[PDB]
């Protein structure tokens, strides 16, 4: 259904 | 309700696989606090507001407090 948004390199 | 803080910039025009996303997922910077309201639903997304307005947060973009 609705779609997640790619989870990036590092966090800060 | 349950406070959530942003640990990624988060622009849905440009960012979100949903092309819908711009009018129903929230814009944040890292460091906003979000509202939360409920529980993650199926799709892995929070209910929330921030700054007055309501939508969906990517739940891989935000941390629970």
């Amino acid at each position: 259904g609705r779609r997640l948004p790619p989870t990036p390199s590092k966090p800060s | 309700f349950r406070y959530f803080v942003a640990m990624f910039d988060y622009d849905p025009s440009t960012m979100s696989p949903n092309p819908d996303g711009c009018d129903e997922e929230l814009p944040f910077q890292e460091g906003d606090t979000i509202k939360v309201f409920g529980d993650k639903d199926a799709d892995g997304f929070y209910w929330g507001e921030l700054r007055g307005r309501r939508g969906y947060v990517p739940h891989n973009m935000v941390s629970e407090v």
